């Protein structure tokens, strides 16, 4: 055997020619990219969403410069928060939990709190409670 | 002929809510990231951005699509420590403390019967065409929780539950407001809520042992599945295609072929893939509203069922709805209706109106119902025979100008 | 080739002439429940009280009733017969395709 | 041919559009009584047919 | 105001619940019996 395939028929596998190692072969990377903002009439700094991709590969190649884009005035800034849509770079993962301001995915969404750009996890509604009799109406 | 005795059960209702939202990069589609690629496919100038917003705005509706049919309760309830109210078991509904899953059984049974493209799972991984497929802003778990936080607040509060604040009554209380809504008397109820509590308890057992034992009730939420499946699938099988040219690789046409021809045969090979996304934005624009018409069954099949009283025949399922308990599902909601039905029917005989003292005696409401042996006045829901007084009658004009009655006294 | 549907006009007027035939014995627990016999005019005095006047009207008027509408029967039979514009949904429906 | 299953993908949209509304019409104004305001014909509905 | 007689009436609807079902030959209607149509027919694939 040659070199593999994948259940679709790109090719993903090869035994090296000339030392036999069974290589895996994955695409270089890709993806989209949103930018959230609160608007130009409250702030200019925004955080930027690189979606779906290994923030390993995110963090080190902006470093190694080796986007397309590539922006004149950038910094990582020390804030980039592994999730499920993708690597959140510019906003602080905050441990607390408010209303959905800005969708992101999976229950992350950012905000705009005192000021600076925060993510959070989602809050669903008020913890409620209901006592319960059997003769209390 | 008019009823005796009556049997619920409980109904199954399955409705698809959102559908898997896509994107795709054109580049790592059109060609797979080739210079000779992205020479050409500049001179078409804007193309991929077109595509790009409507996969974007179908994207968004999925997830509008499940924020209104869910969280349409503002106020999240803890689920009440006792789970078996009146002798009713609401136990496999609820989210049962034991398991670290927020789920009820049957919500468990029914992921377990209805469970190619780069998707992060947190285990990320990428395929080589740009195909991907992108999480919800709503997970498994948010919505688990707001399905138990609709079925522990009508467990508790009742009717009153969508008026504004979830209000406190007891259980037997309201479930005797729901019968005077079917026309029926409480007294059916709370003189028999213990058999009323075997057939209650039995019923959802037994539909425990459908969704276990059996399949295809969630083929609905199966089907949106399958259309992904499908669309994915064939937007990948035209890659090898060759739209004319020499080959479906864009090496081999690079390679073999002069820049006379090389050129031209690309170009091609561009066209030929531009529509076959140009159909796949399309058939995913079209179901993307046949799914947004199916998402305002489900929302108002839970504000006009599960939060109030069904009013409309086989809307909630057969028979006499008493109320509703909502589940959830991948892609979808999956309903339970309690419903009730009549039965024991016994041949008898009426009369319009009676004559008596020389006057025009008519019903109320209901009918005069002659067994053989007396008149009284009794539903059609049910059969009860009240004695007919002064009171559950009434007068107007004398006797023998209506058609048809029977001569008669009125104590 | 345009295929032949799997419910025939037979079938089809069959349902139709079947639900009709319920509904003339069986009132408004045929669609409820079970089909249960019930005189005819018992149903219209339920289904004036339904709407808000009570059964007095019927029972005082079941002659009056009965000419209006098999007047009204009679009127569209007169204006299927002639006139033209009352069905174009349908029609549109196959000029479409 | 693909121009002609794509114009008729939505007509057959259309089709289940009003078939639904009538499987509700036939379900509600039939097999029962109405009290819905102008629905199923104008005034005050009794029966259908 | 408050009526005093009454006048009952029947009026109609008429909605479409369906359409013409059809198929197309996709061989037959881009060659229409040309096998040398055919043989180009196939590197297009499974279009049809
Ligand atoms: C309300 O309805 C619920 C329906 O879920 C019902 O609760 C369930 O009852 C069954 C038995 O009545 C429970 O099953 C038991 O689970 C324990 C868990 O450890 C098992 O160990 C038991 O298995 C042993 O006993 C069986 C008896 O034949 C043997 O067959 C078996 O091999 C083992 O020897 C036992 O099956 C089940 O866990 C509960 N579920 C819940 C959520 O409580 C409850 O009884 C109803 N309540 C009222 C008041 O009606
Ligand atoms: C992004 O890419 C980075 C690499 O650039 C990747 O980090 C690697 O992840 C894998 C898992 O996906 C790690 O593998 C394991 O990590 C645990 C945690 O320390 C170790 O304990 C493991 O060692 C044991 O487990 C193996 C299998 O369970 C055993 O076979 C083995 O013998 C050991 O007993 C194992 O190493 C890996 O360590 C990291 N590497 C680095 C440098 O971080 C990351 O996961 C990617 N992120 C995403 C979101 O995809
Ligand atoms: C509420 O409305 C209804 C209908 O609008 C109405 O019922 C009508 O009552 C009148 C009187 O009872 C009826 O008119 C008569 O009908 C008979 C039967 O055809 C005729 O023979 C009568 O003809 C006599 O009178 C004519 C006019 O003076 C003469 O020209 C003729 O030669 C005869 O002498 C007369 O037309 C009418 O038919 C009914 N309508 C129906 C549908 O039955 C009712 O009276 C109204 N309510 C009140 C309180 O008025
Ligand atoms: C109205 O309907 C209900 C159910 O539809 C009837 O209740 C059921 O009545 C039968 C007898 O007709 C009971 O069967 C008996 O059960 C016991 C214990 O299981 C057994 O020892 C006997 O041999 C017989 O099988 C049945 O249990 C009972 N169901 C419940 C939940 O109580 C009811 O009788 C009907 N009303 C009238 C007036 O008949
Ligand atoms: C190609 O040559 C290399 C070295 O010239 C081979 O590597 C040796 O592989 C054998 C087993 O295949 C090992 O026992 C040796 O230890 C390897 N050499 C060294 C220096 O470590 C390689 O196998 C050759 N390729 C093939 C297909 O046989
Ligand atoms: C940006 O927001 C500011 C608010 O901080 C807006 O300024 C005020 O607008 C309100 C009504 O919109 C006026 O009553 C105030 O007098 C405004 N204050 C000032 C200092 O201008 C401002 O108009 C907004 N601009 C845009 C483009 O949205
Ligand atoms: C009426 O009953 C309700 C039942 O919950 C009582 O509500 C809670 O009462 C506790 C203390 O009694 C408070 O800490 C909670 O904040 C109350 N919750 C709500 C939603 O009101 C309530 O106190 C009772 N009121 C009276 C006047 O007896
Ligand atoms: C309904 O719940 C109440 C609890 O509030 C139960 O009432 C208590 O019952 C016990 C014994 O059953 C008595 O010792 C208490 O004095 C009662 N307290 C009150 C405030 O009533 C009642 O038993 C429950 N109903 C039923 C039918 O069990
Ligand atoms: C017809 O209904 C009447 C009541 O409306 C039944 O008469 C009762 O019969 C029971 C037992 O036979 C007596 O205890 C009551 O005192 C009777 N009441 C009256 C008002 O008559 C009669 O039994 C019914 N007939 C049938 C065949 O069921
Ligand atoms: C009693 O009712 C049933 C069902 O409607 C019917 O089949 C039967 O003939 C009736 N018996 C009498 C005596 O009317
Ligand atoms: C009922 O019908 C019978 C014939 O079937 C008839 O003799 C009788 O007069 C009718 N009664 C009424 C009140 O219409
Ligand atoms: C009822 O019986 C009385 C005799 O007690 C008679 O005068 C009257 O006309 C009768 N009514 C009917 C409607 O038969």
């Amino acid at each position: 055997q040659q070199f593999g395939r994948d259940v679709s028929d790109f090719t993903d596998s090869v035994r090296d020619p000339k030392t036999s190692e069974i290589l895996d072969i994955s695409p270089c990377a890709f993806g989209g990219v949103s930018v959230i903002t609160p608007g130009t009439n409250a702030s200019s700094e925004v955080a930027v969403l690189y979606q779906d991709v290994n923030c390993t590969d995110v963090s080190t190649a902006i470093h190694a410069d080796q986007l397309t884009p590539a922006w004149r005035i950038y910094s990582t800034g020390n804030n980039v928060f592994q999730t499920q849509a993708g690597c959140l770079i510019g906003a602080e993962h905050v441990d607390t939990s408010y209303e959905c301001d800005i969708p992101i995915g999976a229950g992350i969404c950012a905000s705009y709190h005192t000021k600076s750009i925060v993510a959070y996890t989602m809050s669903l509604g008020a913890d409620s409670s209901i006592a319960y009799s059997n003769n209390t109406i | 002929a008019i009823p005796t005795n009556f049997s619920i059960s409980i109904t199954t209702e399955v409705m698809p809510v959102s559908m898997a939202k896509t994107s795709v990069d054109c580049n790592m589609y059109i060609c797979g990231d080739s210079t000779e690629c992205a020479n050409l496919l500049l001179q078409y100038g804007s193309f991929c951005t077109q595509l790009n917003r409507a996969l974007s705005g179908i994207a968004a509706e999925q997830d509008r699509n499940t924020r209104e049919v869910f969280a349409q309760v503002k106020q999240m309830y803890k689920t009440p420590t006792l789970k078996y109210f009146g002798g009713f078991n609401f136990s496999q509904i609820l989210p049962d403390p034991l398991k670290p899953t927020k789920r009820s059984f049957i919500e468990d049974l029914l992921f377990n019967k209805v469970t190619q493209y780069g998707e992060c799972l947190l285990i990320c991984a990428q395929k080589f065409n740009g195909l991907t497929v992108l999480p919800p802003l709503l997970t498994d778990d948010m919505i688990a929780a707001y399905t138990a936080a609709l079925v522990s607040g009508t467990a508790t509060a009742g009717w009153t539950f969508g008026a504004g604040a979830a209000l406190q009554i007891p259980f037997a209380m309201q479930m005797a407001y729901r019968f005077n809504g079917i026309g029926v008397t409480q007294n059916v109820l709370y003189e028999n809520q213990k058999q009323i509590a075997n057939q209650f308890n039995k019923a959802i057992s037994q539909i425990q042992e459908s969704l276990t034992t059996t399949s295809t009730a969630l083929g609905k939420l199966q089907d949106v599945v399958n259309q992904n499946a499908q669309a994915l699938n064939t937007l990948v099988k035209q890659l090898s295609s060759n739209f004319g040219a020499i080959s479906s690789v864009l090496n081999d046409i690079l390679s073999r072929l002069d820049p006379p021809e090389a050129e031209v045969q690309i170009d091609r090979l561009i066209t030929g893939r531009l529509q076959s996304l140009q159909t796949y934005v399309t058939q995913q624009l079209i179901r993307a509203a046949e799914i947004r018409a199916s998402a305002n069954l489900a929302a108002t099949k839970m504000s006009e069922c599960v939060l109030g009283q069904s009013k409309r025949v086989d809307f909630c399922g057969k028979g006499y709805h008493l109320m509703s308990f909502p589940q959830a599902a991948p892609h979808g909601v999956v309903f339970l209706h309690v419903t009730y039905v009549p039965s024991q029917e016994r041949n008898f005989t009426t009369a319009p109106a009676i004559c008596h003292e020389g006057k025009a005696y008519f019903p109320r409401e209901g009918v005069f119902v002659f067994n053989g042996t007396s008149w009284f006045i009794t539903q059609r829901n049910f059969f009860s025979p009240q004695i007919i007084t002064t009171d559950n009658t009434f007068v107007s004009g004398n006797c023998d100008v209506v058609i048809g009655i029977i001569n008669n006294t009125v104590y």
